């Protein structure tokens, strides 16, 4: 058995092990992510598609459950550990309540195990950062977000990755109650908040949206093509 | 410079350098002082001044009906050793229905003790102690070191600047046996204003009796429960 | 032992005896075989007493917590599923229990039955003990959901009235509680003896 | 490099780390060890610090069995332990064979637990060597001596501590071989009042023990009348 | 002991992985290995790295390894890992198959292993496996594919990849010959002995410096069958007759 | 370099010493002792005007009399919150009455220091905590507030403040305090310091406030009453 | 109780610098040979004591694993003592479990197995020694060489220890596809003579043949005829 | 243990002024068979605590053998404490209940007797964790034979001497001779006071009158 | 092997107004032979808790010393003692953990609470416990609850006004239900105690009964 202290403290109390993983998240795509009226969306970039691969087996947007759904930047092999272990603890919860999760619960959840990972012997914390989306019984959309060291918030509208400096203080001016009133309104937001980070030019993005009903729909690139024309 | 970080590692003088360190950092505390006479024994502290609005602290523990200790050092490792010795006198009761003796007592604390001096990723416990009992042979003051080696004495006191409580203690000992209760607590309570420096004498909310003899189980005096022993240090 | 619970327009109705015996001797005559859980919720006793307090208090224990980690209280379906699956890890080591839960939540009044098998049932009116088979027979043939609260309080006195006349393990005083809205109340705590009186001449 | 594990032989072949828990040993106070034709006779010169303590704290004798004296020179936390050790050792021979264990395995089981803790980097080498002694209608007298690194051989008289030079050098102009423990107590605290150094120490306390027929086997304590008589003696030979 | 401990799982001060880092650049001196993707079944085709006189070719190939009825790979970097990995591969197809009575499809075979080469770059104090892999199969859901796999333990779907030394090139003349959706099996063949051609320093193949092997379904069945000599011989007389009358 | 459990040359266990030290940079709390309750106070340090602000909780409920306030490693102090709710549903179910302040501050205490790396436990700590705590609460005795450390040390106040300005929030709070206090000039006092020295404005929402008394329950200060109050004052 | 973590990491280059140095230790034991017929396979090594005082007899080199395989080895002797009671244990089992002698294909890759498993576990070192495994089953000659990483080959004819280079560089020569066993041993001999700076003798060399009955090293006496010519 | 194999018979005890007299046959009975005829069933602990059991003999020993070494290792550092009457009943009341608790019962039932502080003690261990004091006590077939004689005597005068309580303890031990089936007529007397322990060697009844 | 004996013994308590009282009786039994004629059944846990147990005398010896244990580590704990409820509370789950091979003992907790009223707690073996105001354990129990029903809970008799009781009726109601307990069952009647929780403290006293 591996017991050894790899994340310590050091002097002036920091955490170089942690500051180290999130100077890694620093380095992924960017995502952003806003809460609608009776819609929730997200938006991953692409690097670069390279014309040859399958975009099917790539893609940063899971589904945890019926109701919640995520994406990440990072490093996508923790990633990929870190959703099949909140996908299992869905189910346990199904089975042990009767009831589905709340997009706090599993939160919670998915940030207890990204502590754990800090001071226990033997181990390196994760380095993926996540943002956490869904619609409860009430009928309320959430948003919520993750960092390498366990702790979470829940945000009107945010961003993370590269680059997500400037999209902050992009959508922190344009966030208003106006451009929130329908589907069609939020989407085209989101696009050109994304497309000022996308220095490529034309769509290299997924995007993803959420509503009560019709659950994790993916819009096709031809409809994701359409809103780009639109905006210009 | 590389021999001052592991407990396992000898000097090329035959030392062991963190167990020193272990042992610097008893003297960090404030001091303490025992004694005994013919029938009683006695322990006397001084709680620390921490700040303008909190309680001081709790420096004397009950371990049994007729054990008592005194602590300083590391509180943690304090409450940890204080637990491990009422469990100690717990479970003797329970197979001899008698109490326990306090040299054996403190042996099974001295053993205990010495086991993480030796291993490796691991330290000593960094914490004195000062014990009072009564048994059938009488009272005992025995004292203990983070290297696990104890003693046996008259009169001791732990703690920083307890060089001066020293001198006093062993100056006027010649009649510590003779004298009675409210006699020996006094000379304790003198050799404890010793230490303290110029600026201050002892008031009414800065210092602990413990006590335990013949006829009488270990007590604990509070705030103005000892004021019937300061009215006449003049 | 004889206790019941149904089912009717305002909320759920519960009632018992309260007498405990050791083969043909009548050790203890005035019992509570309804067991408060807490402000919100209430099950009730029969099989082997230690176990029913026993397992009722952990359930207690594990609701509170659930509210404090979570900010909102636990429901009906959820509590008689913690029981159940606490009970059937001993499945077959000479447990002896039955009871009943009811209570309030987002969906109306609730009313489940978990066993010491491991099933657990949602009704309208149940009957447990050894005057089951007595109180059912006054049950289904004054029962209608059509009832407001002293039409089901006098049903109720009534049924475990016959069952403790018949029946040799059940006697004493009968307890009567209600579920409502906002909590529980207690009604009535007569006696076998002073209803008999009442219920004849 | 070379200095701070148990698992590393030096170029030339030595462990320094069991050559610095030596010198732990090289400089502590003096115990002596003298054999006899009736039996064995300990003596150690226990160092009293300060008036403070009682007297009586700090024993370096023990009892390992009922027929075993156990005279030590170090850490004594580390003695401590090491008795528990041979406590153990001897109880356990005793209840699995029925009869009382003889020096010769107790020293050999007990060397091979100190050596031990000389191959490993996860522990360190004991801190103190020590002296064992018995007596048997058997065999007679014994007497043997552990080190740090567990070596223990046979001996007529050991002078394990400081003043080992000194103190081997005045006992072996002794002819102990004729001896009696009557006649060799007497020459125990002269030697030690000898070699005792009365700057640097100013005060010390002498304590005795014996285990031979004249006790029956059983090791004891030296009783007070013989102690003040041995200690008289002593100054008067001294001058 | 802490003064001996070498930390191989522990960030940089950039957010690095080194020993990740240094395995990458180790696959990145192995022998040259290729996959192409078509309309009627997978293809891969290997270099042989070994070509002593004094050899022996017992084996049906050199690295190929046949996984189960309906998948097979290819390594490069280390065989002693590789030996590992194919055995916990064939032992996870099995295991699928003795739970659900049906074979295993690619991508969860694929994200099996995947997972065991992922736990040993977080916890454990070992060194992670030097290898990378591709696959070719064939399931109910979506047919051909082909998957790849790296030491730190991510994976992706392609449709002509390449890995081992000079894959950079390699991919770049993988990309201009390449078209979507009209490329059979032997358009295929022709590409990929016209690259191998190419990104092997030496002068021209040798039907023995090569090995290939393809995938196809015929009568509802399955068939891996690793080409010949005699037929890789063709092939090159092919390429080299085609080529020469251009210019 | 050195392992988790090192003395120094003044015998001080450096991991606790800079374990410490992460606590000079956390958001500063306040509690209050009176002889009508206890209350607690807390800067939540908004970052953007993107984030809720009813996200941040620093101050939790640990039983129906209990309450407490953190500061440092928020994501830390979670584990100490649950076994403290844990240990005092332990104590209710065996003995049937409620615990004690000074008995749940001494339990949780005794998590501290249980760290190391060989011979620990199958899974243990490998580092020290980085929260500091304040309790409050009533029982049989009257209200009280207690203090804990990272090294372990807890200690029972009247009036504490924790956090990265306490240097120069105890140098007013021990002119403000006296033992003739109500609750009410308490609360006053204790909203005057903070907005002496935050660095925002202190507005009805990037504060906190709760109080026990020895008639009601723990209960949490609204965004109506918590208004009204701080417009009175 | 034991070291956790590995002793052979990566380099900045993607090298295992403690496989190539116990490679290097390797390649300065006894010089080994070995050379498969038509019908058989001759394992040939160098058997040369320090001084006379040295009992030949008690110690050997070429030994057997099963009644059809055996192997010799260059490196480190007390190593090759731990392989080859594996190797006897390994094969063991297979007969336990199928009632049918083990293959000598199956045999290599569970000993290069043990082999790579000492490469990564925490707190060893590799072995410092390579082997030659000869066999026969199915009607067929078998001859292998393992490393001390774990990677294990297919020869016709090989050469280890000291002098390897010029070894092969000789043995590829000769080598002729329709040899006889006995024409076999000659060249055998003969590449071993090339460089032993000395004499040949009956007791300076080892010698083991594997046919369709089974593998035997030979005795002096015929190592004596074998060396007349 | 599940079935003794060799057991002892009645052991008798009586406390008097300055001290406590036991005593017991020396018959090993083999289930109606008298095998082993000249056996010690009485132990002496210390200076002040003796012991007599009866039941499976193999346990009395084992219980012997760990019982000495306690003792022995106590004495060992000699520090001005010895163990007590009382402390030694309580330590075998409480192995013989982790014996039972567990379903693998020691088979016996012992006797305590001593003389520590100026005054007596004696105490009675059954098996399955049963103990208390009395003036009197008798194990097996005594407990019906004997104890009304000494119940008889203790009732009229409640302090005898040491002439008289050894005189009662030898015209107790002739009755048992004459209505027991598995006894014998040779037996062994045990008798502590200020000095010590004393054990007497084969004693015998020879006081018999058959006349028939 | 059977680890169960039957021992005898009656316990009875009654709650007042200001005082509490726990009676027993003192005759040790096995099978149809007499132990002792002096051994008690009632256990001073604090200064205010009196505890009383019947059945299996080995479980009764462990159950009060774990008690005694137990009351201990609580006051080094919370720095003050234990209350009556709270011991109650901690007897029913210290006699569930032991469920699949339990303590054969009938518990009778009796103090005063911090309202400073009388407060009996009867048990069964494995834990159920309810607060009565009298309640009558033992061999004798359902010979004696009848009595009680008449007496204190004044059942069954119109034309009576039903005044509190005293301690002086309470003590002469225990005193005769006793002797006409010892008139009729063969497992009472050597000597009676009679403990007395009350304000200032626990009192005793002692009354003879008829022997065998």
């Amino acid at each position: 058995s591996y017991d050894r202290a790899i994340t310590v403290f050091s002097p002036d109390g920091h955490l170089f092990q942690v500051e180290y993983a999130q100077e890694a998240v620093k380095k992924g795509s960017t995502a952003v992510g806003v809460r609608g009226r009776d819609i929730v969306v997200l938006g991953v970039e692409k690097k670069s598609v390279a014309k040859l691969q399958d975009e099917r087996t790539v893609r940063k947007i899971c589904a945890l459950d019926d109701n919640v759904c995520m994406a990440f930047a990072g490093l996508t092999a923790d990633a990929r550990i870190v959703i099949n272990r909140a996908r299992v603890e869905c189910q346990s919860h199904r089975l042990t309540v009767g009831d589905p999760v709340t997009v706090e619960y599993i939160t919670r959840y998915i940030a207890s195990l990204k502590q754990r990972y800090t001071q226990s012997n033997g181990r390196r914390p994760f380095g993926i950062s996540a943002l956490i989306v869904g619609f409860d019984f009430d009928g309320t959309p959430r948003l919520y977000q993750t960092d390498p060291s366990g702790t979470y918030h829940a945000w009107k509208a945010n961003a993370i990755g590269r680059g997500a400096k400037s999209v902050r203080e992009f959508l922190e001016k344009n966030y208003t109650d106006d451009a929130i009133e329908t589907d069609d309104l939020t989407i085209k937001l989101v696009i050109k908040a994304l497309l000022e980070v996308v220095q490529s030019g034309g769509k290299n993005i997924e995007l993803a949206v959420m509503r009560r009903d019709q659950p994790l729909k993916i819009l096709s690139p031809e409809e994701i093509e359409k809103y780009v024309a639109e905006i210009e | 410079n590389q021999y001052d970080n592991d407990v396992t590692v000898w000097s090329p003088q035959g030392r062991i350098h963190q167990i020193e360190y272990a042992m610097e950092a008893v003297k960090q505390g404030s001091a303490t002082v025992g004694l005994k006479s013919k029938t009683h024994a006695v322990l006397v502290a001084l709680k620390r001044a921490q700040s303008e609005l909190a309680a001081h602290q709790k420096k004397i523990l009950h371990v049994d009906n007729h054990i008592g200790i005194s602590i300083a050092g590391l509180t943690a490792d304090a409450r940890l050793l204080c637990n491990f010795m009422r469990q100690e006198c717990l479970d003797s009761r329970f197979v001899f229905d008698r109490p326990l003796p306090v040299s054996r007592l403190v042996s099974l604390i001295g053993s205990k003790t010495q086991i993480p001096t030796q291993r490796y990723g691991r330290r000593p416990y960094g914490v004195g102690l000062l014990i009072a009992g009564y048994d059938d042979m009488g009272p005992h003051v025995f004292q203990t070191c983070p290297s696990a080696n104890y003693f046996d004495c008259r009169a001791m006191s732990i703690g920083a600047r307890s060089q001066s409580a020293r001198t006093y203690l062993e100056r006027h000992m010649s009649e510590f046996m003779q004298c009675n209760l409210d006699e020996l607590v006094k000379h304790g309570l003198r050799a404890l204003r010793e230490t303290l420096p110029a600026e201050q004498d002892l008031t009414t909310k800065n210092v602990s009796i413990g006590i335990v003899g013949k006829d009488l189980e270990f007590t604990i005096y509070d705030d103005d429960d000892v004021s019937p022993f300061l009215d006449g240090l003049e | 032992t004889t206790t019941l619970a149904f089912k009717f327009q305002h909320g759920v109705i519960v009632a018992a005896d309260s007498r405990a015996t050791a083969g043909p001797y009548i050790a203890s005559q005035t019992v509570k075989k309804v067991i408060e859980i807490n402000p919100y919720l209430l099950g009730t006793m029969a099989g082997g007493a230690a176990d029913c307090s026993f397992w009722e208090r952990l359930l207690a224990r594990q609701c509170r917590i659930y509210e404090l980690r979570n900010k909102e209280r636990i429901s009906v379906a959820a509590a008689s599923k913690l029981l159940a699956n606490m009970v059937y890890q001993y499945k077959g080591m000479g447990l002896s229990m039955g009871t009943m839960i009811c209570g309030w939540d987002k969906r109306g009044p609730g009313l489940y039955y978990v066993d010491s098998e491991g099933n657990r049932i949602s009704g309208t009116a149940f009957s447990v003990g050894s005057g089951s088979v007595y109180a059912f027979g006054v049950m289904d043939r004054g029962y209608s959901y059509d009832l407001q609260v002293e039409e089901a309080y006098d049903l109720a006195r009534r049924a475990i009235y016959q069952a403790t006349y018949r029946d040799a393990y059940s006697g004493g005083a009968v307890n009567l509680y209600h579920v409502r809205e906002d909590g529980w109340i207690r009604v009535s705590s007569d006696n076998v003896a002073d209803l008999h009186d009442k219920y004849t001449s | 490099g070379y200095d701070l594990s148990a698992s590393t032989f030096s170029p030339d072949g030595r462990v320094f780390q069991v050559e610095y828990a030596m010198k732990a040993v090289e400089n502590s106070s003096t115990a002596i060890g003298i054999r006899c034709k009736d039996g064995v006779v300990f003596g150690v010169e226990k160092l009293v610090l300060s008036k403070l303590y009682e007297e009586g704290s700090n024993k370096r004798l023990f009892n390992v069995d009922r027929h075993v004296g156990m005279a030590v020179a170090g850490l004594l936390a580390d003695a401590r332990s090491l008795a528990d050790i041979a406590r153990e050792e001897a109880s356990n021979f005793r209840s699995n064979f029925g009869y009382n264990i003889p020096l010769k395995h107790l020293a050999d089981r007990v060397a091979m637990y100190v050596h031990a803790y000389t191959l490993y980097s996860a522990v360190r080498p004991f801190g103190c060597s020590f002296m064992l002694g018995s007596y048997s209608v058997n065999d007679g007298a014994q007497l043997y001596m552990i080190d740090p690194s567990g070596v223990s051989y046979g001996y007529w008289g050991c002078a394990i501590g400081k003043a080992r030079q000194a103190a081997k050098t005045e006992i072996e102009k002794l002819q102990m071989k004729e001896m009696t423990c009557r006649d060799v107590v007497k020459e125990v605290a002269k030697i030690i009042y000898i070699v005792h150094d009365e700057v640097k120490d100013k005060a010390f306390e002498l304590e005795l023990s014996w285990v031979g027929e004249l006790t029956k086997g059983r090791h004891e304590i030296v009783p007070k009348d013989v102690r003040e008589e041995a200690e008289k003696y002593a100054k008067e030979s001294l001058k | 002991s802490r003064r001996y401990d070498s930390r191989t799982t522990i960030f940089s001060p950039e957010g690095r992985l080194y020993q990740v880092e240094y395995a990458m650049e180790a696959i990145g001196h192995a022998g040259t290995c290729l996959g192409i993707l078509a309309n009627d079944g997978v293809l891969l085709a290997a270099e042989r790295r070994n070509i002593h006189k004094l050899l022996d070719e017992v084996f049906f190939s050199e690295k190929i390894y046949k996984l189960n009825e309906d998948m097979a790979c290819s390594v490069a970097g280390i065989t002693s890992d590789a030996n590992v990995l194919t055995n916990e591969l064939r032992l996870i197809a099995q295991r699928y198959l003795l739970q659900y009575q049906e074979p295993i499809p690619c991508e969860q075979l694929v994200t099996a292993l995947c997972d065991i080469k992922q736990a040993y770059t977080q916890f454990g104090g070992k060194r992670p496996f030097g290898v990378s892999l591709l696959y070719i199969g064939w399931d109910k859901h979506y047919g051909f594919q082909l998957y790849q796999s790296d030491p730190s333990g991510n994976y992706g779907g392609w449709k002509a990849t390449c890995i081992g030394n000079n894959s950079a090139a390699a991919v770049s003349m993988l990309k201009q010959d390449y078209k979507e959706g009209e490329m059979t099996l032997k358009s295929a063949l022709a590409l990929a002995v016209k690259v191998l051609n190419k990104t092997m320093d030496v002068s021209k193949l040798s039907a023995e410096k090569v090995e290939i092997a393809t995938l196809t379904r015929e009568n509802g069945k399955t068939v891996i069958r690793v080409l010949k000599q005699k037929e890789v011989e063709q092939l090159i007389k092919k390429h080299e007759e085609e080529e020469a009358k251009a210019e | 370099d050195r392992g988790v459990n090192t003395f120094s040359p003044e015998g001080r266990l450096f991991q606790v010493e800079y374990a410490i030290e992460g606590h000079k940079l956390g958001s500063t709390a306040i509690g209050i002792q009176t002889s009508e309750g206890v209350c607690l106070a807390v800067e939540k340090r908004i970052t953007s005007p993107l984030m809720e602000p009813s996200s941040i909780e620093k101050i939790v409920e640990i039983d129906a009399h209990i309450g407490c306030a953190m500061s440092g490693l928020i994501a830390d102090a979670k584990t100490l919150i649950d076994k403290a709710r844990v240990e005092t549903q332990n104590h209710w179910f065996t003995y049937n009455e409620t615990m004690t302040v000074e008995s749940v501050t001494q339990a949780v205490s005794n998590l501290a220091l249980q760290f190391g790396e060989e011979d620990a436990d199958p899974g243990a700590m490998s580092r020290p905590f980085g929260v500091a705590l304040l309790f409050g609460g009533v029982d049989e005795k009257g209200p009280q507030l207690f203090h804990m450390d990272p090294s372990g040390t807890f200690v029972q106040c009247d009036a504490r403040a924790i956090g990265s300005a306490s240097e120069g929030a105890q140098s007013s709070l021990q002119e403000v305090y006296h033992k003739s206090t109500t609750l009410k000039e308490a609360i006053k006092s204790s909203l005057i310091i903070l907005k002496q020295v935050m660095e925002e404005k202190l507005n009805a929402t990037n504060i906190e406030l709760a109080t026990v008394q020895p008639g009601q329950n723990f209960h949490m200060f609204t965004k109506e009453e918590l208004e009204e109050v701080i417009k009175d004052i | 109780r034991g070291y956790s973590f590995s002793l052979t990491t990566f380099s900045p280059s993607g090298k295992l610098v403690q496989i190539e140095y116990a490679l290097a230790a390797v390649a300065g034991g006894a010089p080994s040979v070995g050379i498969k017929a038509a019908n058989g396979v001759v394992l040939a090594t160098e058997k040369k004591q320090k001084s006379i005082l040295y009992d030949e007899r008690s110690v050997h080199k070429v030994e057997p694993i099963t009644k059809h395989i055996g192997l010799v080895y260059s490196g480190m002797g007390p190593d090759y003592r731990v392989l080859v009671h594996r190797a006897r244990k390994l094969a063991q089992q297979y007969y336990l479990v199928y009632q049918e002698p083990i293959p000598t294909a199956q045999l290599v890759q569970r000993v290069a197995s043990v082999m790579q498993e000492y490469t990564q576990s925490g707190g060893v070192r590799p072995f410092g020694v390579s082997l030659l495994i000869c066999g026969w089953n199915e009607g067929r000659p078998y001859l292998f060489q393992s490393d001390p990483s774990g990677a294990y080959f297919a020869w016709k004819a090989t050469a280890m220890g000291k002098n390897y280079v010029n070894g092969k560089t000789f043995l590829e020569k000769r080598y002729n596809e329709d040899l006889e066993l006995e024409d076999a041993i000659h060249t055998a001999i003969l590449t071993l003579k090339e460089s032993f700076e000395g004499q040949m003798t009956e007791d300076n060399i080892e010698v083991g043949i594997c046919n369709e009955a089974g593998f035997r090293r030979l005795t002096p006496t015929e190592v004596r005829d074998y060396l007349a010519a | 243990t599940q079935n003794p194999m060799v057991t002892g018979t009645s052991v008798l005890g009586v406390k008097f002024d300055c001290g406590v007299v036991i005593a017991a046959d020396m018959l090993g009975s083999y289930g109606s068979l008298a095998r082993f005829r000249n056996i010690s069933r009485i132990m002496r602990v210390n200076d002040s605590t003796m012991l007599g059991a009866s039941g499976d003999y193999a346990d009395f020993q084992y219980l012997k053998q760990v019982l000495g070494q306690m003792v022995i290792d106590e004495e060992l550092f000699g520090d001005g404490h010895s163990y007590s009457p009382r402390a030694i009943h309580s330590w075998l009341t409480r192995a013989m209940y982790s014996r039972r608790s567990k379903m693998n019962p020691l088979w016996n039932t012992k006797v305590i007797g001593g003389y520590a502080g100026g005054e007596s003690f004696l105490g009675y261990v059954d098996m399955l964790g049963v103990a208390y004091e009395a003036p009197s006590l008798a194990t097996g077939y005594g407990a019906y034979l004997a104890q009304p004689l000494l119940r008889e005597v203790l009732e009229k005068q409640p302090v005898l001497s040491q002439t008289e309580a050894r005189e009662l303890v030898e015209r107790c031990m002739r009755v048992l001779y004459y209505r027991d089936a598995r006894s014998y007529n040779r037996f062994q007397v045990a008798t502590v006071t200020e000095k010590g322990v004393e054990i007497e060697g084969p004693l015998s009844a020879q006081t018999n009158w058959d006349i028939a | 092997f059977s680890p169960y004996a039957f021992n005898g013994g009656t316990v009875l308590a009654i709650a007042g107004e200001d005082f509490s009282i726990v009676a027993s009786d003192t005759r040790l039994s096995e099978g149809f032979s007499i132990h002792t004629r002096d051994s008690p059944k009632c256990y001073k846990l604090t200064d205010k808790t009196v505890i009383g147990c019947s059945g299996f005398h080995g479980d009764c010896l462990t159950l009060t010393k774990i008690i005694e244990a137990r009351l201990k580590m609580y006051k080094h704990s919370n720095n003050k003692a234990m209350t009556t409820g709270a011991i109650a509370a901690m007897l029913s789950t210290i006699l569930y953990s032991r469920r699949f091979f339990p303590y054969y003992v009938y518990n009778i907790i009796e103090g005063l609470d911090e309202e400073g009223k009388g407060a009996v707690y009867s048990f069964d073996p494995v834990g159920s416990y309810q607060r009565d105001s009298f309640k009558a354990g033992g061999s004798a129990s359902a010979m004696l609850q009848p009595l009680l029903d008449n007496q204190v809970g004044f059942k069954n008799m119109q034309n009576v006004e039903h005044v509190p009781l005293t301690l002086d009726r309470a003590m002469r109601l225990v005193k005769d239900v006793f002797i006409s307990a010892a008139e009729r069952d063969v497992y009472t009647g050597d000597a009676l105690r009679i403990c007395i929780v009350t304000k200032e403290g626990i009192r005793e006293e002692t009354v003879p009964l008829r022997k065998d």
